[PDB]
């Protein structure tokens, strides 16, 4: 396994979203893995459309604005046999009628892969080998909300109890050890101004920090 | 969540 990996060097991941005051993690973070494996599979990188999801996934368990999970997204992607672009079918943070139109489908996924929860290695692994991996995390905490820069690491985190989607695209350490004070290179949906252009370096191998490692998962394209 | 923004 690499010491390293940044998926954004290599072409698979889309400009920094923002969810804005909208429930939604759990929608971009789809999109994210999406877009990640439709672009390893084709070469071609497509901004798909996280409203798509907040509008016709109740079926599957989400709820649009109001919550809603990763595998949930993977699995109304298989149903539904589709996912729509983010041009065709736009971002307008509230939940709205579902106008999935097939017509316009860029996506598609036959299912998906868990990780096993709260193994970092697992996670690390896929990572690693597969592109861009969908992650829950505990984010209530303002250290979070005001993070700029560095390895973040809260000590109120939870690894159980989660509330946000975010997208895991790599990972790396600090420093030239590379087995110390590593970290998970996150890509958050809360805009490019939030954090580190919108990302954020989580403390790895800290214990499955903030439940980066509870309930990973990607789609199978 | 949503930013506290
Ligand atoms: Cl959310």
């Amino acid at each position: 396994l690499p010491k390293s990996v940044d998926w954004r060097k290599k072409g698979y991941v889309t400009p920094v979203k923002n969810q804005k005051q909208c429930g939604s993690s759990w929608a971009f973070s789809a999109t994210g893995a999406l877009e990640g494996q439709m672009f390893r599979k084709t070469g071609k990188l497509v901004s798909l459309s996280e409203q798509n999801l907040v509008d016709c996934s109740r079926p599957q368990g989400n709820q649009g604005c109001n919550g809603g999970f990763m595998a949930r997204a993977f699995q109304y992607v298989k149903e539904n046999g589709g996912l729509d672009s983010e041009e065709s079918y736009p971002y307008v943070a509230v939940d709205e009628i579902c106008k999935y139109r097939p017509e316009n489908s860029v996506a598609q996924d036959t299912g998906f892969t868990v990780v096993a929860p709260g193994k970092e290695k697992a996670l690390m692994k896929a990572v690693a080998t597969v592109g861009p991996i969908s992650v829950a995390m505990d984010a209530g905490h303002s250290s979070f909300q005001f993070y700029k820069s560095g390895i973040y690491f809260e000590p109120d985190c939870s690894s159980k109890n989660l509330d946000h989607g975010v997208l895991v695209v790599g990972y790396g350490f600090e420093g030239a050890n590379s087995q110390n004070s590593k970290y998970w290179l996150v890509k958050n949906s809360w805009g490019p101004e939030w954090g580190s252009n919108g990302y954020v370096k989580i403390a790895k191998d800290k214990n499955n920090h903030c439940g980066i490692a509870t309930a990973a998962s990607y789609p199978n394209v | 969540r949503l930013s506290a923004k």
